[PDB]
RNA sequence: CGACUCUUAGCGGUGGAUCACUCGGCUCGUGCGUCGAUGAAGAACGCAGCUAGCUGCGAGAAUUAAUGUGAAUUGCAGGACACAUUGAUCAUCGACACUUCGAACGCACUUGCGGCCCCGGGUUCCUCCCGGGGCUACGCCUGUCUGAGCGUCGCU
RNA sequence: CGCCGCAGGUGCAGAUCUUGGUGGUAGUAGCAAAUAUUCAAACGAGAACUUUGAAGGCCGAAGUGGAGAAGGGUUCCAUGU
RNA sequence: CAUCUAAGGCUAAAUACCGGCACGAGACCGAUAGUCAACAAGUACCGUAAGGGAAAGUUGAAAAGAACUUUGAAGAGAGAG
RNA sequence: CGCGACCUCAGAUCAGACGUGGCGACCCGCUGAAUUUAAGCAUAUUAGUCAGCGGAGGAGAAGAAACUAACCAGGAUUCCCUCAGUAACGGCGAGUGAACAGGGAAGAGCCCAGCGCCGAAUCCCCGCCCCGCGGCGGGGCGCGGGACAUGUGGCGUACGG
């Protein structure tokens, strides 16, 4: 268990930290499995959800085989949008579901210079560790 | 006679706004306020109301250098230093 | 916040009280009565070696 | 009001105690404070005794107590006269020495100087320049034989 | 079509001040587009121009700022605001020589009885 | 009165431009919990501090 | 002697209170002149004073002050200690000579009235009661 | 027969108890232990495209720069942003900036009025007008300059 | 939540108790100081009360008139509901 | 006889800490409780002033916050979703 | 009957500095009640407390004996345990009330004036050059100013020198 003294486990403070989260931890907060092939790929588990990246959902109504676009981050509701996933309200026009990132897995990365040495950064660490522990 | 009648006559303000503490309690006849003392240079505070005392104790308003010691504190007060050119 | 909080037991009782729970922890009447599940268990003051 | 046979009690609470109270909740934090600057004083006097300076042998004042030996303040300038110290050497090689005590009897004059030649002996003492020993203490007594001692520098007995 | 802060920096004092103008030209058609109904387009153009100036005049007032230091460096007296500003307290406190400085008998006790460096055995 | 002063004036245009309605955009803001300005102030009901 | 500053002399209260006359100051008249010399001199720091004259009315004494930012005392040792800024206004705490003589201070049987640092001192250390966390 | 009244039950109202929840307190402990004439605390007035409050900020005004981060902010709109001839946002914050009162400092204030020195314009240097900038508080230390005294003296 | 222990800010009908809510009273008292209204029309879903016109009255220049000081602070003026 | 050497000066540590900055915890309270303040709270409001000082938490997983038809001038309904 | 030296004073928007005000839980200096208890009440108590005023710092104050003791003597200050609800005070009523020794936390010592000696050995300021800017110092120079014999610095302080 926790052992560090400057690091808290009380239940109101920990909701605090979360519901009143600046948007650049909001993006590590709002993080998604990789699928089993990109985690065989690169050698990470997770990564911060991003506006252009391909997922599908594998909880709740929405669940499927579906590969979805992902086209909003929602950061201060602390979802995401993705394309199909949608229903028509009322007066029929069509509104986004939103989706907690956690319940979904990126099957396609949207790659630029950034995303690649974040990846690069977990995968060396992960070898680390895996040679720490060897 | 002392009760409505006698309302009726009141139309000329001691009090005014007082350019120190912005409290309606600066005595025009007197020209003294009655809660911070103005003209006197000490600021007026009385042990005998602490409720008076948190209403003005610093804190209560914007700390617009007080605010900035206790940032500046953290790193030892350093000046003349930028961060390191990216 | 003066509640007095704290006892002070005599270190002669403190030391009766551990000598008394090491004396019941070798009965399997009793350990079984706090529900330890000790019913393949070989032997119950079960000793194992340093190894571990 | 009195009830029956008791005992006349005469509580001191009639003076707003309650004002003035001190409880010992940082009890045990001031242990811990005062034992993580014990460790700490330790660690930076490296191979010197961490209790601190060697104090004399000393006889308890009054009626009640002359029977007991303790530990004083510091040598007295007679002891570390005959004992051949300097008065501000003796301080900087870890002698306490308290300059107003004086020394009634030769009794205990002569176990505090007695006191000071075992200490002497016993002192391994560091050359100032580790290149260059001057009159310190050889290289070998000093190699592996320096230790912090712990405790107060030959704790007083009766 | 924007500006930046790092390429402003190389410019002269004359276009600093002309790029200045020219922005505070277009903040004052953007308040009359304003005031006139105008268009959406126009009125976000306001916020953008704004921080415009805004950088103009922090490289401007950065520039000569870092000139007067370089100006008065080396000097004996220089303006209150190009002198340290850390605490109105640690200003009044000795300086680095003077809280180290010792008397001739300081300086003697040291030299005659250094604190030594000693072990006792048990 | 007619006759005033300039900071007398100046307090009172700050009484009367912050006595407005909220605007309606407002309550669509996510965890709005704001309904109405609770600090309207009528000239007839309430008289000001000065 | 010091007068009690009270209205017509009255005193509202128990008759041992009724004095307004016989009074006497709890400090001395020099200790007095060298808090108003230090007042004055806000930016000097009180050293010392001495007496130099009386008539029936009034004591004269001459207050020594020191300037802690001249270059004089900054760079000096031995006077250092004035600058800092724990003894700034000494006359005004009772940390002068004439001051600290008003503060029952000293060593042995006659002082116990300020073991501790001062009659406060002795006063919370005697009037606290210490409740420990085992009783 | 109905009405009315009473009792009980079903349902519906009125009301907001109970229970469950908790980004709040209270208590204890720890480590630091830092304001101000280089203008504090506090107050006033302003600042957003749509903005009243709260919050943030100071005419560079819901923020500039720098650094870290690395694609958002979001209620709506608008518009950027090759993320490499560098970057949204957030955080940090060491550069810069920081209106008016206020110890508050030219004098004074429930108003207002000076003086001195430079710069620019009408002048087309001479001092009038307009604008801009810098000064102009009290106490006090060291030194400086200018002084006062039928204070003590010296030379004449 | 039960059982074995432990610890309480641990049990309400009252305190002219505290806070909140709700009855009967009760569709009751009342909406009675300063003479007074009426006809037609318009707008409008709707008119004793609005507007216009026509009458009959009142204030009667120490006014129920026209303007100010203090105080208020936007109540001023249009448009709409 | 003993004991000190006044009327000048400095000095860390152990000690204190219901204000401040930043943390951790609890056999505490759980929206009439716990801070007055869980919320645009020293706010609204009251008093000439010193000062006094509240009430006020909860849709839902997601606004998917009831399109459309119909009566009514609307509030409000009946269907539908 | 002018010019100087000094002394004692004055002015300046003189050159360079410093103070003011806030917070105030803890700390230092003063001032300082009454409710209350005494089953009334005046001394006493509350209490050197509340309120009032002033001054600080990260701690403050205190502090190296004009001490304790009476011993086979201890040895600055501060804090804890104990002494001790004791010695003592008190309408000897109600009530109040320490210290020494002992055990611990910590532990650290010193500096002037004076008496003397040393050609004032001393210090501040302003210029110039150089090394560096960081809490503005060093080094050198100035028949450059001032302070200072109405006493600066070195030695030295009761433990003697
Ligand atoms: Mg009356
Ligand atoms: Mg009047
Ligand atoms: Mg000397
Ligand atoms: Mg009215
Ligand atoms: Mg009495
Ligand atoms: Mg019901
Ligand atoms: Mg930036
Ligand atoms: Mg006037
Ligand atoms: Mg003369
Ligand atoms: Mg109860
Ligand atoms: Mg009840
Ligand atoms: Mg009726
Ligand atoms: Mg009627
Ligand atoms: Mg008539
Ligand atoms: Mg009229
Ligand atoms: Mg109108
Ligand atoms: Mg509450
Ligand atoms: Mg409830
Ligand atoms: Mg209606
Ligand atoms: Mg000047
Ligand atoms: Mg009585
Ligand atoms: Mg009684
Ligand atoms: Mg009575
Ligand atoms: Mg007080
Ligand atoms: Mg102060
Ligand atoms: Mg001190
Ligand atoms: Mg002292
Ligand atoms: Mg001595
Ligand atoms: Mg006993
Ligand atoms: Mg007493
Ligand atoms: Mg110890
Ligand atoms: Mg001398
Ligand atoms: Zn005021």
């Amino acid at each position: 268990m926790k052992f560090n003294p400057f690091v808290t486990s009380d239940r109101s403070k920990n909701r605090k930290r979360h519901f009143n989260a600046p948007s650049h931890i909001r993006r590590k907060i709002m993080s998604s499995p990789l699928s089993k092939e990109l985690r065989q790929k690169y050698n990470v588990r997770s990564m911060p959800i991003r506006k252009d990246d391909e997922v599908q959902v594998v909880r709740g109504h929405y669940k499927g085989q579906q590969i979805g676009k992902v086209v909003q981050v929602y950061r201060k509701k602390y979802v995401i949008y993705i394309e199909r996933v949608q229903r028509e309200k009322a007066n029929g026009t069509t509104v986004h579901v939103g989706i907690h990132p956690s319940k979904v897995v990126i099957t396609r990365l949207k790659l630029d210079k950034d995303r690649k040495k974040i990846l690069e950064r977990k995968a060396k660490s992960r070898q680390v560790g895996k040679e720490k522990g060897k | 006679t002392k009760g409505t009648s006698s309302f009726g006559k009141r139309r000329n303000k001691t009090h005014t706004l007082c350019r120190r503490c912005g409290s309606k309690a600066y005595h025009l006849q007197k020209s003294t306020c009655g809660k911070c003392g103005y003209p006197a240079k000490r600021k007026r505070k009385y042990n005998w109301s602490a409720k008076a005392k948190r209403r003005n104790t610093t804190g209560t308003g914007r700390m617009r250098h007080l605010k900035i010691v206790y940032r500046r504190f953290r790193h030892g007060f350093r000046e003349g230093t930028t961060p390191k050119p990216k | 916040t003066w509640r007095r909080w704290h006892r002070r037991v005599n270190t002669t009782q403190k030391r009766y009280a551990i000598c008394s729970a090491l004396a019941a922890s070798a009965l399997p009447a009793l350990v079984m009565s706090k529900g330890h599940r000790i019913e393949e268990v070989p032997e119950l003051p079960l000793v194992v070696e340093d190894k571990v | 009001a009195p009830s029956r046979n008791g005992m006349v009690l005469k509580p001191h609470f009639h003076k707003d105690w309650q004002r003035r109270v001190a409880t010992w909740f940082n009890q045990p934090a001031r242990k811990i404070r005062r034992r993580k600057a014990r460790q700490a004083k330790a660690r930076r006097i490296a191979p010197r005794p961490a209790s601190g300076p060697i104090r004399p042998i000393v006889r308890c004042p009054t009626v009640r107590y002359h029977t007991k030996v303790r530990a004083g303040r510091g040598f007295s300038l007679e002891e570390l006269r005959v004992a051949g110290i300097h008065k501000k050497v003796a301080r900087t090689i870890g002698i306490s020495v308290d300059p107003r005590r004086r020394n009634k009897s030769t009794e205990s004059l002569q176990a505090n100087v007695q006191r000071l030649k075992e200490y002497r002996s016993k002192l391994i003492l560091f050359p100032r320049k580790p290149s260059a020993p001057k009159k310190g203490d050889s290289s070998a007594e000093e190699l592996k034989l320096a230790t912090q001692l712990t405790g107060p520098v030959m704790p007083v007995r009766n | 079509a924007k500006i930046k802060a790092r390429d402003l920096r190389g410019k002269k004092k004359e276009e600093l001040l002309k790029q200045l103008d020219d922005l505070k030209v277009e903040l004052s058609q953007l308040r009359v587009a304003k005031v006139t109904g105008g268009a959406a387009s126009k009125l976000s153009k306001i916020r953008v121009v704004r921080k415009s100036i805004a950088r103009v005049l922090t490289v401007i007032n950065q520039t000569q700022k870092e000139n007067l230091r370089k100006f008065y460096k080396g000097k004996k007296y220089k303006p209150l605001d190009l002198r340290p500003k850390k605490t109105r307290a640690m200003r009044r406190r000795l300086n680095k020589h003077e809280e180290n400085l010792k008397t001739k008998k300081q300086q003697r006790k040291e030299r005659l009885y250094p604190l030594r460096k000693y072990a006792v055995k048990a | 009165s007619s006759h005033k002063t300039f900071r007398i004036k100046r307090f009172l245009a700050k009484k009367q431009k912050q006595n407005r309605p909220i605007p309606q955009w407002i309550r669509m803001k996510t965890g709005n919990k704001i309904r109405y300005n609770s600090k309207r102030r009528h000239w007839r009901r309430t008289k000001l501090g000065l | 002697g010091r007068k009690r500053p009270v209205p017509k002399g009255a005193t509202y209260g128990k008759p041992v209170h009724h004095g307004v006359n016989q009074l006497k100051f709890a400090r001395s008249l020099q200790s007095v002149a060298e808090e108003r010399a230090g007042r004055h001199c806000g930016a000097l720091r009180v050293l010392n004073s001495y007496w130099v004259g009386e008539d029936s009315t009034y004591k004269f004494f001459e207050v020594i002050l020191i300037d802690p930012f001249h270059k004089a005392i900054r760079r000096n040792p031995d006077t250092q200690w004035i600058t800092k800024p724990v003894h700034k206004h000494r006359e005004m705490r009772g940390l002068t000579s004439a001051g600290r003589k008003s503060r029952g201070l000293g060593k042995g049987h006659k002082f116990h009235h300020t073991i501790g640092g001062s009659r406060r001192a002795a006063w919370r250390r005697r009037n606290t009661l210490q409740l420990h966390r085992y009783r």
